């Protein structure tokens, strides 16, 4: 009884949940209409944990969707799953996003706050239990970013105690989709800093890299880079759903991995990823996943481990193996590279091991990473971010919703501490 | 449910609206009469039994092109009502079109829109038409956008004018018209598109065999640009851009709004069986100065923001790998207080032709709408142009005699001057 | 439920009869206004033609 | 593992099954309708 709330907003948090609960309900054997017509009773010992029933042996999603814009819910509703999610459970204004943090925080994030919240609360006490809540949204745009923060400082609000875990898609440096994208990521920066406590990101131009090197999926479109999206969020969760070898939950993830109160930022990985001409060829073992896992090609964030150092690490794994195997293979990769490792702690790598392992694939394991590199994902829209605040230009459209100019520099100098801290960390 | 009002001013607006209106009823598929044998609210208004009303108003001052359209064939899709022609034309005057004649129909027209804006409960912005040249064209848009200042507040009020060719010129007190106009918009209009006639005469050869086009041809590439741009707005695509998008992105300043634009791939019928027209064709033939609709070079001036506009097979990744290989261009130049400067949306609905027509069967297409310094070309002609009309005083007894004052003519120069030391300075680097 | 379900069928069939009535009335009555321009044409032509 | 994998395969191969239907039907209805509503429509302006 360890029920989670699944809350999207934005275009791509709502595209990118929507195949989550594609997953998620095909793991659990359920038919998009809502009955179960699975294969093993382990499906339904904590069926609970992310449905409500409805009676009648119907199963309804703890799920919330909000848009500020309502035409990306026509494609949900149109979607496989449109009709499980609840019918009042979609919340959303006539207004367009406008793509403008500060016009998402502060013009019509207050008026659909307010009828969220009530949902949100509907939602939180209709369990027994809730251990937290699940958010994804986008930092790069203007629903997903400011609407996101302030839910986020809402939740916090109210509920002190839970666990808000939360994964965004922060911009990419190279060829993105917005001109005023650094704007956005350095004002949604501030507050998922203080707010957020298990905070995963995801580059889309590593996603791209990702999919083309190991799949050879010669036309990716967003569907699979959503799917990618949704084994690492399938995953994450595997050890509440069913029993294991050692078990391990979001706050036991969160004690481990965090050192700081600050240095909570993660990155993800999944394995094993194989092409599927070749997937013939590949004896799958416990080295083999875990020389998939820690490789820096196959890890879903554009910053190398190279260039930096590790803090803390952690495995979890799916399917019957042998726990000395993994154990043996952890105490060899800490010893090999110890170049990337810091000396005052030791044994910075966790292990989890689920019994059950996901449909289509044998066995799988997935990785959640913390390390110094993140500066370098700072750098790039710090360099973006003073480089459009040299001349003034784009602060006028911001001016006309309430911000304060002076906004920018407290943001800034936040995130510059966090790079500092960072930084008198890697010794 | 969601919608745009279209307002047509002066000959250009009614005879580029036919043309749009064209493209538009084809490519959603009602029939000239309102019936059939969907995103309608974005342009069409729905009646009683199964008829489709647009949702436009057309304005001049001459009823002769107006009662074209009232014996047309058209005739019956657009709401008497919604057709309203004056008695006299403004005669190529600003003066005339401003105070005399334009105020006399200037408050039947507002009502007309201000009704018509009810049934479209879903308004995002208007769209509006005019001739810089033109007497009732830029001495009416002056006095209709002014009143609509006030009347709407926060509402996105664009605009695509057709601007002076740099050389051709049918009008003799052409400048004075423009310079006049120019004051007005740059104040009240949101983001203003900017086309001119001489360069949609050489792309309309160039592009396509036609030896001898006339203003029907040219409509109907002006009539594509359009689509595109409200294509997001009336089908789901990967990545939906609305009004407002553009408006904060296009723009980095209030002064700074003109943007210009482009489109490609235009291409005869039998020459595309020849070229894969491939997501890279569409994208790097796109920043040549031949395909752009204003002929100001690209290469005098600089790129401060663009956004691609795509329609057809696009995938994700070759837009990346398009942008990417764009960026490695030394020829193009971007301001470096602007990194990025790029907004791309992908809409799923291929383009849609018409016959006796121009173009081809294009499997994919983009659309190209950006902001330069290249502009400044065009406004030093205009300027030089007005000074040597007024050391003179070449044509001021027919302006003054309208009841137009003499003190406007300096503080319309003043504002010119302003725009222009705004642009050069925006274009200084640090 | 199913029985409002085909009642809300009967509310659909009402609003459509609502149109309906002004989709086939209005037409008619143009077309006898039509007529009577018809029958302008010989209360005009030919009268006018007696005042020839 | 492998035991199971067998059955696996089979499973995949139906997810492969439903991709199939989805974008085959997808593709088929959106080219004929437009290639109706930019023809077709075309065709009555011809004759006009
Ligand atoms: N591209 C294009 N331009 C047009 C078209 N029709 C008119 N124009 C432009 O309209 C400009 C002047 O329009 P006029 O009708 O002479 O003047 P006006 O704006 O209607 O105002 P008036 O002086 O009162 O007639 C010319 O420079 C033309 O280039 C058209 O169909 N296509
Ligand atoms: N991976 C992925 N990215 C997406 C998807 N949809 C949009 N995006 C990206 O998300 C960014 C825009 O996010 P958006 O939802 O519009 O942000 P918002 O305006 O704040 O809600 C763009 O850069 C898109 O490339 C999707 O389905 N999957
Ligand atoms: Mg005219």
């Amino acid at each position: 009884v360890r029920e989670i709330v699944h809350i999207q907003a934005g275009q791509c948090g709502n595209q990118i949940g929507a195949k989550f609960w594609e997953v998620i309900s095909d793991e659990h054997g359920i038919d998009p209409t809502g009955s179960y017509h699975g294969d093993s009773d382990l499906q339904l010992e904590r069926i609970n944990v992310y449905y409500n029933e409805a009676t009648g042996g119907k199963y309804v999603p703890r799920a919330i969707l909000v848009d500020l814009e309502p035409g990306t819910m026509d494609s949900v509703r149109a979607g496989q799953f449109g009709q499980l999610f609840r019918p009042d459970n979609f919340v959303f204004g006539q207004s367009g996003a406008g793509n403008n943090w500060a016009k998402g925080y502060y013009t019509e994030g207050q008026e659909l706050c307010e009828s969220i919240l009530d949902v949100i609360r509907k939602e939180a006490e209709s369990c027994d239990c809730l251990q937290g809540f699940q958010l994804v949204h986008s930092l790069g745009g203007g629903t997903g970013a400011g609407l996101g923060t302030l839910l986020l400082n809402k939740l916090r609000e109210e509920y002190p105690d839970r666990i808000l875990s939360t994964y965004s898609i922060v911009p990419s440096p190279k060829v993105s989709d917005t001109v005023v994208e650094p704007y956005n990521c350095t004002l949604s920066v501030h507050q998922l800093v203080e707010s957020a406590d298990e905070v995963f990101c995801i580059d889309n131009e590593a996603l791209y890299d990702i999919c083309f090197r190991t799949l050879k999926l010669t036309t990716p479109t967003y569907g699979d880079l959503n799917h990618l999206v949704s084994m690492v969020m399938s995953g994450t969760t595997c050890a509440l759903r069913f029993p294991g070898q050692l078990n391990s939950d979001l706050r036991k993830l969160a004690v481990n991995l965090v050192p700081f109160p600050r240095l909570h930022f993660f990155i993800v990985g999944f394995a094993p990823l194989t092409s599927r001409g070749s997937q013939q060829y590949r004896a799958l073992t416990v080295p083999e996943l875990t020389s998939q896992l820690f490789d820096n090609k196959n890890m879903m964030a554009a910053c190398d481990p190279r260039r930096g150092v590790y803090l803390t690490a952690s495995a979890h794994f799916r399917g019957r193996m042998s726990s000395k195997e993994v154990d043996e293979q952890m105490l060899n990769i800490q010893a090999r590279n110890t170049s990337y490792f810091v000396e005052w702690i030791p044994s910075n790598v966790k292990s989890a091991i689920c019994d059950i392992p996901p449909r289509g694939l044998k066995m799988a394991a997935t990785f959640i990473g913390n390390t110094t590199a993140f500066r370098e994902l700072f750098t790039r829209v710090d360099s973006q971010f003073q480089k459009m605040y040299a001349r003034r230009a784009f602060i006028h459209w911001y001016v006309n919703e309430g911000l304060e100019t002076v906004e920018f520099d407290e943001a800034r100098s936040n995130m510059t501490d966090l790079i500092q801290e960072y930084e008198m960390y890697e010794t | 449910m969601r919608e745009v009002i279209s307002i047509h001013v002066g000959q250009a607006g009614v005879q580029i609206g036919n043309g749009c209106w064209e493209l538009y009823c084809l490519e959603h598929g009602i029939q000239p009469d309102g019936q059939l044998p969907d995103a309608f609210n974005t342009f069409f208004s729905e009646t009683g039994a199964g008829k489709h009303v647009p949702r436009a108003v057309f304005v001049d001052l001459e009823p002769t092109v107006v009662d074209e359209v009232r014996t047309g064939t058209y005739r019956q899709l657009f709401h008497p009502e919604q057709l309203i022609s004056g008695k006299e034309d403004a005669a190529n005057n600003y003066a005339r079109g401003h105070y005399t004649v334009g105020k006399e129909i200037i408050d039947l027209t507002l009502d007309r829109i201000r009704k018509l804006a009810d049934q479209c409960t879903g308004l995002q912005g208007f769209l509006i038409f005019h001739s810089f040249g033109g007497g009732t064209g830029a001495g009416f848009g002056s006095l209709l956008l002014e009143r609509l200042s006030v009347d709407y507040g926060k509402k996105s009020k664009l605009e695509f004018t057709v601007y002076p060719s740099p050389q051709v010129s049918t009008a003799i007190v052409e400048p004075y018209n423009s310079i006049l106009a120019t004051h007005s918009m740059i104040d009240h209009s949101d983001c203003a598109f900017m086309v001119d006639n001489e360069a949609l005469y050489d792309l309309c050869r160039r592009a396509l065999d036609i030896e001898r086009p006339t203003y029907t041809n040219l409509n109907r590439l002006i009539g594509q640009v359009v689509s595109s741009l409200t294509a997001s707005l009336r089908f789901d695509g990967a990545l939906n851009v609305d009004f407002t998008e553009f408006q904060t992105n296009l723009v980095p300043y209030a002064r700074i709004h003109f943007p210009i634009c482009s489109y490609a791939p235009v291409i005869s019928a039998e020459k595309a069986y020849h070229e894969q027209l491939s997501v890279a064709e569409i994208t790097n033939s796109l920043f040549e100065p031949a395909n752009m609709m204003v002929k100001c070079d690209p290469r005098h001036g600089k790129y401060m923001a663009c956004t691609l506009l795509y329609r057809g097979d696009v995938v994700p990744k070759d837009v990346s790998a398009a942008v990417a290989t764009i960026k490695t261009k030394r020829t193009i130049q971007f301001v470096d207080w602007c990194p990025t400067g790029f907004k791309m949306g992908i809409n799923y609905q291929p383009p849609t032709v018409v016959p006796g027509g121009d173009l081809a069967k294009v499997q994919r297409a983009v659309c190209m709408l950006a902001n330069t310094t290249a502009i400044a070309e065009a406004w030093s002609r205009l300027d030089h142009k007005f000074d040597l009309m007024y050391a003179k005083r070449a044509f001021v007894h027919w302006y003054v005699g309208e009841g137009m004052e003499e003190a406007e003519f300096p503080e319309a120069r003043e504002d010119l001057a302003l725009l222009e030391k705004d642009y050069d300075e925006v274009a200084a680097e640090s | 439920q199913r029985a409002k379900s085909h009642y809300d069928e009967r509310e659909a069939s009402l609003k459509e009869q609502r149109r309906r009535g002004r989709a086939i009335i209005e037409l008619q009555i143009e077309e006898h206004k039509i007529n009577s321009i018809l029958e302008a044409e010989r209360r005009d032509r030919e009268a006018k033609a007696l005042a020839i | 593992e492998i035991e199971r994998a067998e059955y696996e395969r089979i499973m995949k191969l139906a997810e492969q099954q439903m991709d199939e239907e989805d974008r085959r039907n997808a593709a088929e209805k959106k080219k004929r309708q437009e290639r109706q509503a930019a023809i077709d429509a075309l065709i009555e302006k011809e004759a006009k």
